[PDB]
């Protein structure tokens, strides 16, 4: 109940952190992109 | 808690949407810096022509 | 005599509310500063837990998370649901009757 916002909300700050490392690689991988076009 | 777990789904609809923008993006950025080595890469052929245009006729004049 | 006033009255306020303090801070082991929900806190009278949970089930029904643990001077009734519903149900459970 207060456990369960302990044990759930860690839960949701993991679906963070994967969406943040999701964008992390969107951005480095765009911008690989643009290095191969230019080279 | 069920509405930590309406929490959840709102924190789950903003991975959805954040992944959306960041293939949103990228897409634009590979777009247009294909785009520009296209056009680009027109400039310089028809420039390289002109100039070997240029050497045809002044050579040929001289 | 600053200084004596000050401490005595300082462990006036701390003997007033210390074991409430730590069987409440035991009871936010799950939502300390948790960006999703508020704690809603009530050192309240005896088990009339009812008459609040009547506005309970007027906020998140299969949630806010309320239970009154322990420190038996006060019931502690702590709950807990979001920010601005749980702003609401404060408000509807201060009408109902209860103090923060």
């Amino acid at each position: 109940l207060i456990k369960s916002l302990a044990e759930k909300e860690k839960q949701l700050l993991e679906r963070l952190e994967a969406a943040k490392k999701e964008a992390e690689e969107r951005v480095k991988r765009a911008e690989a992109e643009a290095k191969a076009l230019l080279e | 808690s069920k509405l930590e777990a309406i929490l959840s789904q709102e924190v789950e609809a903003e991975i959805q949407a954040l992944l959306q923008e960041a293939e949103a993006k990228a897409e634009a950025v590979k777009r247009e810096a294909e785009e520009k080595a296209k056009a680009l890469l027109q400039a310089r052929e028809r420039a390289l022509e002109a100039q070997y245009r240029a050497a045809l006729r002044r050579a040929e004049s001289a | 005599t600053r200084q004596k006033q000050e401490l005595e009255e300082e462990l006036a306020l701390a003997q007033a509310y210390l074991e409430p303090l730590e069987r409440l801070a035991a009871l936010a082991h799950g939502l300390d500063k948790s960006p999703f929900l508020r704690v809603i806190p009530f050192l309240l009278t005896e088990k009339e837990l009812p008459l609040v949970e009547e506005a309970l089930r007027k906020a998140l029904e299969d949630r806010y998370l309320l239970a009154h643990e322990a420190y038996a001077g006060g019931v502690a009734a702590l709950v807990v649901v979001h920010r601005k519903e749980v702003d609401q149900a404060k408000a509807a459970l201060s009408r109902a009757g209860v103090a923060e």
